[PDB]
RNA sequence: GGCGAAGGCGAAAACUUAGGCCAUUACUGACGCUUAGGCUUGAAAGUGUGGGGAGCAAAUAGGAUUAGAUACCCUAGUAGUCCACACCGUAAACGAUAGAUACUAGCUGUCGGGGCGAUCCCCUCGGUAGUGAAGUUAACACAUUAAGUAUCUCGCCUGGGUAGUACAUUCGCAAGAAUGAAACUCAAACGGAAUUGACGGGGACCCGCACAAGUGGUGGAGCAUGUUGCUUAAUUCGAC
């Protein structure tokens, strides 16, 4: 089956959305911190991100995926624990890809937590 | 700021010749005085071997070894509440907590003779069914929940 | 952006880059005044170069 | 040291010289400051304008590695 | 680091033009500074404006703790989020130190030009900071880019809360901007510098069952004793 594809890891400010996608367009699996029953205040915990990464890695390794192109967004140890759990679960990596949202004074997010 | 201290315990009781039974004397102890408690402990040994034959040394060592807790929870607060982060413990805390649990559940049961209930507590702590192994299961199943914030530095 | 010189150790080189991304991306998560933006950027740059030498 | 107005004959262009300007740019496709390049401010701004012109010419990616 | 009056100016390229500086051994030959006149500019912000308007937001709606949250956490939300056009015009618009100039310790400088010279380094003309002698101030510091010494010219302040307040009058549809008090009242200004310990829900810091891992636990209960509440004529008094 699949042995090399694309995975898009979105380390949300309080979650981490991991979904394996094919370059042709289809996707393989998707698991959120809530899809496992840990939604509302535990998704922000990095171990929830690690467990979601473990889930997607194990299901896509049952699909046979050894390595994958990884477009990770969101900064912190969540984006590191995700790839750590990927490597531990047999889902190796080739490199980190950064097309990260670095706007040149672009849009405006909601106001700062004060 | 207090640093590490020694973990002192009175030398072995010459009736069974290990510091473990002496620590049991000291922690099952009520208002410590070794005038009468040693004869009652001899009787306790007797009721241990009489009920469902088990040499106290072997059963106690197996129970202590299996009940050994590994996880402890450090504290870091956000000024609104407090959470826990797991760390590791040495074998000294393991054995101290195991002896503590065996002694505390030895004194508190419900059957005619107190000798009988302490013997029965030893018997039910023998096969590592929940009398104190529940603590070992609970610490492992709850510190893994405190791994939630383990990968966060603040 | 894309930093990788190894098969597995690229994350070792990427830890410092991730700290740098933290300190250059806490500005994109919320909007703040432009004058203070330039002030903090230049002040942090001068502080970092001061500690380097 | 000095990275511009010394690797050429004072005649400035962008043809067949970006290969000499590459090592003045980190593999991040980022313009190395005067702090990193080490050239004079005149030559540092030479390097900066040439590299930004090359970026607008698709000779070197803006933020892509 | 630089350009421009301060305001502002940074993805590249082209369009019209810029001031200023180096060498000017060159040239008219004091033509040098000057404000009340007379102006424009001026971050932002608000208004209209023609469209645009991703994005989020002044008010607002809610969900939560709360002493309530019209603040703070979270999402929607109106003007606004750009240029072309007009009003608007204040700002930590400050070097909190007016424009220009005569020099004056020192060191390293930083860039542009010139000289030199493989580069480079060094020196010099300007912008260009720290260090620091003396002097001064209350000190910070200014310190050769002065706050040392001054020079031409301009604007400002004459104990205060009052009050940039009313008004004459100017600009502006307006808001406001410009100018600008008086009356009452006090004996000083939340008057600046700096000392002292102190404070902190500012910073590191050391030990102390202070904390923690404990033993046994108290207040729970029966009975005592003190005290408090009553009440007496007093439950002597007090402590707190």
């Amino acid at each position: 089956n699949v042995s090399s594809g694309i995975i898009h890891v979105s380390c949300s400010p309080n979650n981490t959305i991991v979904s394996a996608s094919d370059p042709g367009g289809n996707v393989l699996c998707w698991a959120s911190s809530g899809t496992m029953g840990f939604k509302g205040s535990r998704k922000k915990t990095p171990y929830s991100a690690g467990i979601a990464a473990d889930k997607v890695a194990k299901t896509v390794k049952e699909m046979g995926m050894a390595t994958v192109k990884l477009f990770v967004k969101g900064t912190g140890r969540g984006k590191d624990t995700a790839i750590r759990s990927f490597a531990n679960a047999g889902l190796s990596i080739t490199e980190i890809n950064e097309k990260t949202p670095i706007p040149h004074n672009g849009c405006k997010p909601p106001k700062r937590p004060r | 700021r207090k640093n590490r201290a020694p973990k002192r315990t009175v030398l072995p009781d010459p009736v069974f010749n290990n510091t473990l039974v002496t620590r049991i004397i000291n922690v099952i102890m009520e208002d410590g005085k070794k005038g009468l408690a040693q004869r009652i402990l001899y009787g306790a040994f007797d009721l241990i071997e009489q009920r469902t034959k088990e040499k106290p040394l072997t059963v106690f060592e197996r129970a202590v070894g299996n009940v050994m807790p590994r996880l402890e929870l450090r504290v870091r607060r956000i000024a609104g509440s407090n959470y826990q982060v797991p760390t590791e413990v040495p074998q000294d805390r393991k054995i101290a907590l195991a002896l503590r649990w065996i002694a505390m559940f030895a004194r508190k049961r419900h059957e005619k003779t107190m000798l009988e209930k302490i013997a029965n507590e030893i018997i039910d702590a023998s096969n590592n069914t929940g009398a104190a192994i529940k603590k070992k299961d609970d610490t492992h199943k709850m510190a893994e929940a405190n791994k939630a914030f383990a990968h966060m530095r603040w | 952006e894309v930093k990788n010189d190894d098969l597995e150790l690229a994350l070792k080189k990427f830890k410092r880059v991730s700290l740098e991304i933290r300190r250059l991306a806490q500005r994109h998560e919320y909007h703040l005044r432009k004058g203070m933006r330039l002030r903090e950027k230049r002040k942090i740059a001068q502080k970092k170069r001061r500690k380097f030498r | 040291y000095c990275r511009f107005c010394a690797i050429g004959q004072l005649r400035i262009d962008l043809i067949d010289d970006l290969e000499a300007l590459k090592r003045f740019l980190s593999p991040y496709a980022k313009i190395n400051p005067r702090r990193i390049t080490g050239n004079c401010q005149m030559h540092q701004r030479h390097v900066a304008k040439a590299l930004k012109r090359a970026r607008y010419l698709a000779l070197v990616p803006f933020v892509k590695d």
